[PDB]
């Protein structure tokens, strides 16, 4: 069992930059036993060099295996949309094999500006299940993208729930979809109900109606 | 002296001696490791300590005490069947010894290692079929195997060239605790000339039946093919020496 | 090349025994943890019939493989509540080569003793104000359902693309929910407007339902 | 235990002479006779002669008298029969035995056996035709595709599912003669996965006249 450090992770690298990764370990490992796994999110890990030495059949040779005995870096000659992915460094010169902690890489193109939808909740749910209110925020990239629900007009206390997906192989954006739940019987003073978001995309906070 | 030098190889890997014409000492043998197992098959242990034979053949490798059952003709075990084969029509004498303390110059290896199984794949797809190691050979599925198996599992494959037989080769590496005295296991598959009998136990002239101590005393002679019956006297050199 | 699947996820309780199926050289398990790096739990060949385990997972996983069945069954027993992961079967080259070339699609194992609650489809709600005629955002949303994964796709899985998925997050509730949303190039309706096929793994339950602009 | 082996099937012009080859593996012959035995298509079997390779000692059914001659080298380890002018009736396939003794004259072991065809016609090279694998089947439980060998005049064509003959799933029909002298038999094979399958490229024929052998990839149509 050979314990293994790792880069940092998260990273940002723009387009058509050199990423290097750094696979150091603490116990020493074979000159050449070293194998780097590529996961695109949502999806099985792909093996990318063999033996830190040559790419697998089928692998881009923009990745590439260096380095030998104690310390393994992979460098990425050219970065795409599609180079997003979590890598991790397995050492199978020791039993048993350890992967390594793995690595997140962002590739950020531009800064892309919110698009907001409002979703106002059918008379179906009032009959069954709890109506609830929903907030969209497609094509809000970076990441860092917060909204706050807005209740009839007034301050409304954080406890809204929001899921952000991970960026697309190809669109390379982030797309958030904040929900606030709300009892179905507590539906009559509240008129409005509207989500802001405050991001470097737009020119001020996005904030929306519902009405109806 | 070939056998002592070096590290003993494994059951499978066991090196070959093979002595023609000359003279063996078993107890010499015996002597340089104590034997914790003495057994033979087709002949007594104590008639194979003195009798001629047209060859003698010793194969030697560093064998467990404990696995010394599967390691059989008449044993189904597996080491016996994908690691080494005595051949039964010639008579066998199997003997498990262990390296005494104050014997030196015997390296170890790092633990006792076999073949758990040889196998070739008749069809890659979906068939596959059992080799047994042939008597001796050197085991053939020994080539993708390594001197010693690196883990108690190991997977081992590799494919033959088409035509013939285009057949993928695989082999499995089993490995058991190193025991603190060296273990090693000698097989010996002597074989006898029909008429001729070229190695024989030592010596063939006794030191006591010698001309000196015999002056004075008629005596038979067979010195150097020359036989006769005659009185021998010490006297001063005469003729070419 | 040989086409790698997996059996689909089980929700079991703790102390039961998992048979992760592998369907169809030698077959490799590897349990990841949510949000963790993967661990490799076992080594098995179909054809040598030999069987490799971790020195943790020693005693209490059964993995069996056999070149006349063509499928791998690994077999968990008395697994800690704390062991829920997803697991990977990958092919192996050998110990010689010990990389993994093709990897399972993945099978997730929860293990709590609680209650499995079948898909809840929440009602679409499309937005009232979107693009007039670029794009109409309409989504329907799945709630209230307690084991992972349930998979939701458009056009019964032919929209592959233009779909958002966005992964479930744990609410006060111990139910959690995801959301899926579509743009059509069509504002009002479209051609087709019955999509939304759900199926959920351990629930059994597959709901479709219909789009109307409100 | 020896296990026999037998010489690939050959077709002869009637008149010529036939030397139909059973081997021992390993090169061993022991204190055994091997004996021949002919079989008729659809007919009980006949004993044509017996040899035994330690004492030279050759002797021959009555009807077979003056045609056949039956060697077997001792050195060699292997039985050659010689069938000389045999008429076209003749055509059977041939198994070689091993004889017990004069009161054990029972076959122990069988040659896997040789077809020999007398006919003044033509050879013809097997012509495989279209798997055609049916568009419509169970989903996953099995799919039928199946490469068909047809225009091969003499029997008989050898062909195994996935070059390597697949024991599960594999079904062969015997050989039905065509209105032209040139016969056709069928080969068809049940996969579980629905499409590519394990191997993309298959269907190993091979024909022991033509000496070819040909593999054609399977595509789901």
């Amino acid at each position: 069992e050979i314990v293994l450090t790792q880069s940092p992770g998260t990273l940002s690298l723009s387009p058509g930059e050199r990423a290097t990764l750094s696979c150091r370990a603490s116990q020493s490992v074979s000159s050449s036993y070293l194998a780097w796994y590529q996961q695109r999110p949502g999806q099985a890990p792909r093996l990318l060099i063999y033996g830190a030495s040559s790419r697998a059949t089928g692998i881009p040779d923009r990745f590439s295996g260096s380095g030998s005995g104690t310390d393994f870096t992979l460098t990425i000659g050219r970065l795409e949309p599609e180079d997003s992915a979590v890598y991790y460094c397995q050492q199978y010169g020791s039993s048993p094999w350890t992967f390594g902690q793995g690595t997140k890489v962002e590739i950020k193109r531009t800064v892309a500006a919110p698009s907001v939808f409002i979703f106002p909740p059918s008379d179906e749910q009032l009959k069954s299940g709890t109506a609830s209110v929903v907030c969209l925020l497609n094509n809000f990239y970076p990441r860092e993208a917060k909204v706050q629900w807005k209740v009839d007009n007034a301050l409304q206390s954080g406890n809204s729930q929001e899921s952000v997906t991970e960026q697309d192989s190809k669109d390379s954006t982030y797309s958030l979809s904040s929900t606030l739940t709300l009892s179905k019987a507590d539906y009559e003073k509240h008129k409005v109900y509207a989500c802001e978001v405050t991001h470097q995309g737009l020119s001020s906070p996005v904030t929306k109606s519902f009405n109806r | 002296s070939p056998l002592l030098s070096g590290t003993p190889p494994q059951v499978y890997n066991f090196k070959r001696l093979v002595f023609t014409n000359c003279n063996y000492n078993l107890t010499k043998l015996l002597s340089l490791f104590s034997v914790n197992d003495f057994t033979c098959s087709q002949i007594s242990p104590a008639a194979i300590a003195s009798n001629c034979y047209s060859s003698l053949i010793l194969d030697y490798f560093s064998y467990p005490l404990s696995m010394k059952s599967d390691l059989s003709v008449s044993s189904a075990g597996p080491i016996s069947q994908f690691n080494y084969k005595q051949s039964f029509s010639n008579p066998t004498c199997l003997i498990l010894a262990t390296v005494p303390h104050n014997l030196t110059t015997i390296t170890k290896p790092l633990k006792y290692s076999y073949i758990n199984k040889c196998s070739r794949l008749l069809s890659d797809d979906r068939t596959e079929v059992p080799q047994l190691v042939n008597a001796n050979q050197y085991s053939p599925c020994v080539s993708i195997v390594p001197s010693t198996v690196w883990e108690d599992g190991d997977y081992y494959r590799k494919q033959l060239s088409p035509l013939e037989g285009g057949g993928w080769l695989v082999a499995s590496g089993s490995t058991v605790a190193m025991t603190e005295q060296l273990q090693m296991g000698f097989g010996i598959t002597v074989q006898y000339g029909t008429d001729t009998n070229s190695v024989c136990p030592k010596l063939e002239f006794a030191n006591d039946t010698k001309i000196a101590s015999q002056l004075g005393n008629c005596v038979e002679y067979s010195l150097y093919g020359v036989s006769g019956r005659g009185v021998f006297q010490n006297c001063t050199a005469v003729g070419v020496r | 090349q040989v086409q790698l699947v997996q059996s689909g996820a089980e929700v079991k309780k703790p102390g039961s025994s998992v048979k992760v199926s592998c369907k169809a050289y030698g077959i490799t398990w590897v349990r990841q943890a949510p949000g963790q790096g993967l661990e490799w739990m076992g080594r098995i060949i179909p054809i040598l019939g030999i069987s490799r385990s971790v020195q943790k997972f020693q005693g209490r996983i059964t993995i069996t493989a056999d070149k006349s069945t063509s499928t791998a069954y690994m077999d968990l027993s008395g697994l800690t509540s704390d062991d829920t992961a997803v697991y990977y079967c990958a092919r192996e080259g050998g110990s010689g080569y010990d990389f993994f070339d093709y990897w399972g699609q993945g099978t997730l194992v929860t293990v709590s003793s609680a209650s499995t609650k079948g898909p809840s489809v929440f009602p679409l709600a499309p937005s009232s104000k979107s693009t007039s005629g670029g794009t109409a955002a309409l989504g329907c949303l799945v709630k209230d359902y307690f084991p992972e994964p349930v998979t939701v796709s458009w056009n019964s899985g032919a929209l592959t693309s233009g779909v958002h998925t966005f992964p479930a997050v744990l609410q006060s509730s111990g139910l959690y929910s995801l959301s899926s949303v579509v743009t059509v190039p069509s504002s009002s309706l479209g051609t087709q407007t019955y999509i939304c096929n759900v199926n959920h793994k351990p629930s059994n339950t597959k709901v479709d339902k219909r789009v109307e602009p409100k």
